[PDB]
């Protein structure tokens, strides 16, 4: 598994592959791990799938439950920090082998400058976090493959399309050197799926376009 | 037993009596409610489910109570089961049975009347349901639409002469504050939300300021 | 305690008076449910389990708790030993204890009048079964129909006077709704449900829309 | 409490007067308990145990809850310690017991009224043992028969005259459907019939219904 | 200990061997290990003595009680479900040696066919059960010695007294391949016990009958 | 039922007639509390949370138990989520729940009278926000001033005669002590505090002493 | 153990052996494994005997439980969910050995177009839950050989009988390759276990059909 | 430790050793092991010996409030079903050492024949028990040998003598291969106690009778 995520400006990505694994055996080729939230926010989750998508699910309902409650929807920081408390409660049973690491895009409204006001948070199994300064974070088996590559691809980006092939680069490194995390399956047409989230919100990148950019990753690899 | 009942009815009634109005019709694009409230930030109308919205009149601190009850019931039904399990029909029902158990047995009865409303699914052709739940438990489910606290009897009046079904935005507005006056408004002294049946999938929105004040010159 | 009771009673038989009429008769295709409810969504009659239906008049979150109870008690004596265990005879009883502990007890007594039914299962031949539970847990076991809510005495009087054994569908829903005229009663007024003893598991159907208006006329 | 007492026996009295009557009394065969139900399901007569019966008047949900209770004491105190050791005197000192509490305590007092009736065991010699529960506790040891619910004077006068402790089943039978009529203004639609039959070997009660109850009915 | 049941026309029959040992040693010479737990239900027993006997008790306490309450007895199947939940109640203990499994013989007084109302159900120590549609089965440490015969012997039954035999010789191969299984004692007169069940109800059959049928093998074995 | 409803209304209504009396208003530097207080010690305007503060009227051992309870959910919230989600108009709400669950079920009721207020955060143009909270958990959203205890009518009116909506500190003030007047109130029978919007974090001071009698002189 | 669900046009199918082992030995040669759970919906379940019954019992009855109180039955997500919660917590007891996954397969009635509106979808021992858009799945022992099988002779299913057809052969390999899933008893007559489900609901396969269709295999493979 | 119990015609008796050890070394001469439980039951109990005399009192205390508080005394199997209940009671700290198994002998009253109305139960750690029909029986660390020697002495028992000079002599020779179990101290005059039950009642045998047949033993084995 390999869940990517960077900022371009006045906007953030994250992407992430399809391959679900039983030790060796493939049990999964169109799996989806990166969700939306929330208007603003997506989240793509690595680890067991069943607390994952627990996760997931779990987590937006709580956001949406605290905005029609309160009326507002949660700052920024108490969306790290209710996400945070969900792994931390975890921890217990990712101790016995149920182990599932968030990681987070958002795009904060309340934010001082509307393109510094991109945000990824990255997590452990504490529910520690972080979020990132400068500029991308993955998760995942394939985490530092995708993040060692994007330490060398993060320069081309400067919109939000340059910044989605880096993405799915970096996706096409991890599967690259990583078994775990699966890559463009030409012969299905089964490719990343990826989530956008700029002023105008969160949406899912269209699959077409992933596939254009594999296809050139690919042409230009061989 | 029948003189203490006598005066939670009796209590329940005048306090319903004395506070502000709020009306609820069924329009071509989904729900409509409208609500005095002088207030800028206190809630009469609130989003109850992705479809289902939430109007109430009476004692806030009362109906507000039961507003977040519905919102806790709604989102733990929809992570038990799943977002189309939850139905504007469930809450009505369990906000009938809440107050059923709160005019029975808690210290004082709840000032407040209710309605739950639901539009259509996103490209479904499903027509609007609209519920209203009295201070004792009370549930009926009315087709056109729903007035709930003062004097209930001159607007219920004004709309049954004036409504039209499949109305317009617009329409449906002015019909309904006129409705509202025989019982001058405008945006300082109204709360005004839409159950819109045309959005993807949260259908609660609200009309506020500038937008409300276009729709209310026409 | 004599005035206590006096009033609990009193005011359960004044809800039970002022509230719709529901009328339950046995014909010879099963039980037939005829219920005056104007509501598109709220139920006043419903299933309970395999072969066992439920009818009810009075107020509605009241009786609906009940049918709730009801469902829970019988799927969860299903889940314990099996599902031919559960009778109505068994439903019928426990109505009769949870109201009378809801009479005696409660803050306010139960406004409700139960009707448990209960046909034969598929190919066992068996005469259906009409139980009458009241409000404070008195039950009773009718042979032909049962007549619950509002004023009961014409409606009652009208049975007795036009009933028959073994009737068709389209006779007894005539007699029925006959008999509810008694004190405009098309599909739009309507609510009519049935356990059917012809079906091989789930006997409880209903009969709704341009079926039951084709039923009418 | 002078008068909350008062009220309550008067509540559970007048409770019992309105309903139907029920009869138990030793024949040649052990104890027959014969009752007025218009039901054909709803019982007012049940096993408790072995060769331990109970006939209830009253409220229907009321003595059904007692009967409840009185089998699961019965069949806890068998398994306890063996099903030897459960005896009428035993079921009637705790239908004495609980209905005080329920008397003295409960929100309502339950307007019933209990018999306890225990034949002796196979191939033994023992006379019956009849026990009679009211409403407030009070249990009573009768020798002969039972009466309870309604007007119960004219069936007990009825059946305190023209008696037999020996009489056979049609004829006990017949004798006390007729003290049953002596309290009216019948037949198998009309009537629930049970016995305690002490030939039995091991479960002592069982019902008569339906065609045969009939045969003893009609001759 | 072996206990066997196998359905004959119209009826079922079941018998256990008499045997109690600690480890090696004999404790026991006149046990009896089936009981009639209803009017129509046989319980055969196998494992750990207390836990055995206070199975057959409690079992058929709980079924007098259903039907004294309800006023009618309960369902086959639901008198299956009931002995079930009791084993599956008793798998925590049953994994510190309190072990118990129970063999099911009844008589179905709501069939369709009286000819085939007989019902032969088996358990295992999580509370699976099993309704036999083979005729026969068996439990205890010499069950399988006693399926194995019954499977060749099974063919002869054609009434009561056939399956007795039939029974009775399952058996007789069980106690000489199982110490544990205790033989026909013609010093002693101990003889393993049976109960068969018809439409007339459970009876325990004498002693006499399984004594003339255990000789009757012996010679016909010499 | 009733009766014992109006006795609470009437008893908590007197008992706040008979208290001293506290206003606060909005002014251009964010918003002022100044109440009628003999004590050295005992305070009836306190901080609930950054931006948020909190005045009270009546019996001091009540509101004060709500002004704790007011504490401790602020600080369990910006804890649970984060400390920009506690707001004023949550403090009021629930300051709203908690006086009505006194209001019917306590032994007797609260003879206490709030006001939540709220100015914007360092470096925001957010108008300032006042919330009324009355003996019964009824609740309200005031635009400029809040008054409470004792007879309210005289200074309710003197503010809404002379109150600017965006006066100087010594002027609000000013307008403050001359409304409460309508023995000669000082800087010993006065407890003064500001929420002061230009505060980088926490926006409660207290004015006191030496700088308070500069600000009347 | 080998239960198979496959999607054919309008309507889905599973299939299941009839083997009960302990251990090596054989305890069981008719069991039933897959279940009609409701109308709609039918669910095959290997692992512990006793768990995977009571975990199809008490489906059916929660499912049905849902429908009687609140007047319509669970969406198909919601189906899917309590089962998934369900499998969750029966994890810790999956964990000393009392283990049982189910497969599920139904036919969804609020499905845009009745042309693959069947579902069939998986579990993992955590409810971890997939919904297989690839048409076909299995759980057991025997899964792999049948899924492998499956692999192959899925072009064929152009209709419900091709699709049982398929499913009773992916039984026959998962059965010639694993000892603990059984095969087809010509002796004793005795043969998977069917229930196919369309929009007119879902109904048990008889004997008969499954017993042609594995003869129809047997000679395949002989003659 | 050994006590037996043997039935007699019209009655029973049970005998008990006298030592008490801890290991190899003995911590008592006189223990008291037989206990009159009831006017027409004696319970004998062998292993940790506070565990032991709580049993037997425990137990009195038990049947005796049973028979006040109802009138009327247990029937046999009743009592049976209580001992048995406690030691199924007291099986967790057996478990842990504190192990004692009971002996019960007793005369039913409510028997049909009153010369055969003699009774002897022996309960395992579980509280399993059995209702004895071959005559006699013992528990102990020499119940293997005592019950050894009332296999070959029981034909011997006539009476009630005959039976309680049967009982001696199978503790005589409980004591002489078991170090566990005493014999009689002919220095000391410490002898085994004894018990007998017939329709009477249970009595203690005086220590002068059990003296002389335990003297008559010794002098026949020592010629
Ligand atoms: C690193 O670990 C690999 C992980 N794989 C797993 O977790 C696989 C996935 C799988 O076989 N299925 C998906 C659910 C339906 C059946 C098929 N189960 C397991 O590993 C079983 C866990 C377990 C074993 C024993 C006791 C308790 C628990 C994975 O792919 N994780 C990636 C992932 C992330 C977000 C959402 C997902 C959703 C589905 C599948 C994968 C997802
Ligand atoms: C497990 O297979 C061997 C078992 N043996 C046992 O259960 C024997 C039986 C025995 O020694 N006695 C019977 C009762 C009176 C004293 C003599 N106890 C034991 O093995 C001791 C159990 C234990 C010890 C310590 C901690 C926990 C548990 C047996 O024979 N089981 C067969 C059996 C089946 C149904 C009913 C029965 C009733 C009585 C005896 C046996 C019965
Ligand atoms: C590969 O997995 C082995 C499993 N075996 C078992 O489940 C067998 C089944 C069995 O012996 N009987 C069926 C019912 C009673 C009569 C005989 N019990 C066992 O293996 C004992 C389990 C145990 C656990 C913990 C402590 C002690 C013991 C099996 O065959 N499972 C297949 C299966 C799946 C769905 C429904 C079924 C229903 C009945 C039988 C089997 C079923
Ligand atoms: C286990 O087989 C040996 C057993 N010995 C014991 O039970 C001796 C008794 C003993 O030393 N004394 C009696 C009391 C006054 C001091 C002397 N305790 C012990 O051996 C130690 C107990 C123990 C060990 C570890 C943890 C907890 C506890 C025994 O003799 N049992 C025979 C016996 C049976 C009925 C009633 C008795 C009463 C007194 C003494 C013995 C009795």
């Amino acid at each position: 598994t390999t869940i990517v995520a960077l900022k371009y400006p006045g906007g953030v990505v994250m992407a992430g592959d399809r391959r679900s694994t039983q030790g060796n055996m493939i049990s999964g080729r169109d799996v989806r791990k990166v969700y939306i939230t929330d208007d603003y926010t997506a989240t793509g989750i690595a680890g067991t799938a069943a607390v994952a998508v627990e996760f997931a699910r779990l987590y937006a309902v709580e956001l949406e439950h605290y905005e029609k409650l309160e009326g507002v929807p949660l700052t920024f920081a108490g969306k790290i920090n209710r996400l945070a408390i969900m792994v931390r409660g975890n921890l217990a049973a990712a101790m016995q082998g149920l182990l599932a690491l968030p990681l987070l895009a958002g795009y904060d409204i309340h934010a001082s400058d509307p393109q510094s006001a991109g945000r990824i948070v990255s997590f452990d199994a504490a529910g520690g976090w972080n979020i990132e300064e400068e500029g991308y974070q993955a998760v995942g088996s394939g985490s530092l493959f995708a993040k060692s590559s994007m330490k060398k691809l993060y320069s081309q980006v400067t919109d939000g399309d340059s910044g989605l092939r880096v993405a799915v680069e970096a996706l096409y490194d991890a599967a690259d050197d990583d078994s775990a995390t699966g890559g463009p399956d030409l012969v299905r047409g089964i490719f990343p799926t990826a989530v956008i989230i700029d002023a105008d919100g969160a949406v899912d990148v269209p699959e077409s376009r992933i596939a254009e950019l594999a296809r050139a990753i690919i042409e230009s690899r061989s | 037993m029948e003189q203490a009942m006598r005066e939670r009815s009796e209590l329940a009634r005048k306090g319903i009596a004395r506070a502000k109005s709020v009306v609820a019709l069924a329009y071509a694009g989904g729900v409509l409610f409208v609500a005095e409230n002088p207030s800028r930030s206190l809630q009469k109308i609130s989003e109850l489910y992705d479809r289902v919205g939430f109007a109430a009149a009476g004692k806030f601190n009362e109906f507000d109570n039961l507003r977040r009850g519905g919102i806790q019931f709604a989102d733990t039904r929809g992570y038990a089961y799943d977002r189309r399990d939850v139905t504007g029909r469930q809450l009505a029902n369990v906000y009938a049975q809440t107050l059923g158990t709160i005019f029975t047995e808690q210290a004082k009865p709840y000032e407040v009347e209710l309605c739950v409303a639901e539009v259509a699914h996103y490209g479904e052709t499903k027509r609007p349901e609209l519920y209203r739940i009295t201070y004792d438990g009370s549930i009926a489910d009315e087709p056109h639409f729903v007035v709930m606290g003062g004097t209930t009897e001159p607007i219920a009046n004004a709309l049954k002469e004036s409504y039209a079904e499949n109305a317009s935005l617009t329409d449906a507005l002015r019909i309904a504050v006129a409705a509202l006056r025989a019982g001058t408004l405008g945006v300082a002294s109204l709360e005004v939300a839409v159950l819109d049946a045309n959005r993807p999938r949260r259908a609660f929105r609200r009309i506020t300021g500038s937008a409300l004040q276009a729709l209310l010159v026409d």
